[PDB]
């Protein structure tokens, strides 16, 4: 229990789980994880849970149908070294010339893509939170707003 | 930017096919 | 502010927030989906232990809460002080207890990032080599 | 940082608690 190096200012879950320190580790995480997310669903209003069952058929959908594509899309991105603010600025270029609900759809369903790959629990998080600002444009939330 | 400028292609690539289907 | 409501004022704020929640569960499902038998286990003892402690000792966590709500602090500011009295104190309970709490905190706290970076920080710090050697041995 | 420490001793009692009524 010395010091504590601070935080910065393979994707095969085996690979993390060799000893019993990180299968313990990896039970306590989740355990945090997942009263807090239950927690938080309890908590959500009725309108963000019809919300969120809109982006779940959609984007489920996505999944499934363009499994192949996310699968692509993730290979051609791990094909060198990329930070999450470059996958941002992507996605924030693209959805200024393309006011189409697919397209923003697709980027939840391959950003959610790289949360599963992604093994850093905090970069994983903030990536989620920084595209999800990103993709919740004016435009997104006019598509979603009128479906409910 | 040239990998990541793929991925972004072919989001709109996907979401142009999304378009024509669901809706 | 500490109520969810609160921060889901816009539009946005709501749309903002199904998206999150959609990327966050089903990471977290299929992160659990590839967990072997001897993590799923591991998750269960946890659960079953600190529900326990949740519950015996709901009062002194609330307590423990409103000490800390006292003035702000970091998630260094909490994870070295646990550090520095699991350093000393070496049986299971305090480890117990310290789970159940920092579970608490993450409840309350209303930053995703922030959040993560606790659990991440404190998970490390909490699961020393005398906890393992309890949980390990619990089976 | 007083209540950190304030925070630290609790945890500390509380589970000196655990270990007592355990075992
Ligand atoms: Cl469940
Ligand atoms: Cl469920």
């Amino acid at each position: 229990h010395n010091y504590v190096y601070p935080l910065p200012e393979s994707t095969n879950i085996l690979d993390y789980l060799s000893t019993e320190r990180d299968h313990v580790m990896m039970a306590v995480q989740y355990y945090m994880s997942k009263q807090r997310l239950d927690d938080l669903y309890r908590q959500l209003p009725t309108k963000t849970r019809s919300y969120i069952d809109i982006i779940n058929m959609y984007c489920d959908k996505v999944n499934n149908d363009y499994n192949r594509d996310m699968n692509i899309m993730y290979d051609m991105a791990s094909t060198e070294s990329f930070t999450v603010y470059d996958i941002n600025n992507e996605v924030n270029t693209i959805l200024m010339d393309n006011k189409g609900l697919g397209v923003r759809l697709a980027t939840i369903s391959f950003i959610t893509e790289l949360g599963k790959r992604c093994m850093n629990p905090v970069e994983t998080i903030k990536m989620f939170t920084l595209l999800s600002h990103t993709i919740c444009d004016d435009c997104f939330i006019d598509y979603i707003t009128d479906i409910s | 930017s040239s990998t990541m400028g793929q991925v972004g292609r072919q989001l709109a690539i996907i979401g142009d096919d999304i378009n024509r289907r669901y809706d």
